[PDB]
C-alpha cells in the first residue's frame, strides 16, 4: 500500500520459474516469487 | 475410554489419524502439486 512504501514483489502463477522466469528467486507451490 | 483411533497417532507418517486417513483415501481426490479433475 502506497502510504508506506512505493516498492513491490512479483509473482507469477503457473510456472516452473527456475526455467522460463520471463533477483532474489524462490520457488512456490504457488509459483515464483 | 479408549480414544486411540481418533486421537493423531505420532508414528504415522501425516499427522492425520486412523479414522482422518482412511476417509481421505476413501474420496477418489488428491490433486499433489499444482505447477500446471483434468
Ligand atoms: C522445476 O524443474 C526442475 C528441473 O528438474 C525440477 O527438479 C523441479 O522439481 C521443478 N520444480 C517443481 C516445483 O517441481
Amino acid at each position: 500500500g502506497t502510504n508506506t512504501s512505493n516498492q513491490v514483489a512479483v509473482l507469477y502463477q503457473g510456472v516452473n520459474c527456475t526455467e522460463v522466469p520471463v533477483s532474489n528467486v524462490f520457488q512456490t507451490r504457488a509459483g515464483c516469487l | 475410554f479408549n480414544f486411540s483411533q481418533i486421537l493423531p497417532d505420532p508414528s504415522k507418517p501425516s499427522k492425520r489419524s486412523f479414522i482422518e486417513d482412511l476417509l481421505f483415501n476413501k474420496v477418489t481426490l488428491a490433486d499433489a502439486g499444482f505447477i500446471k479433475d483434468l
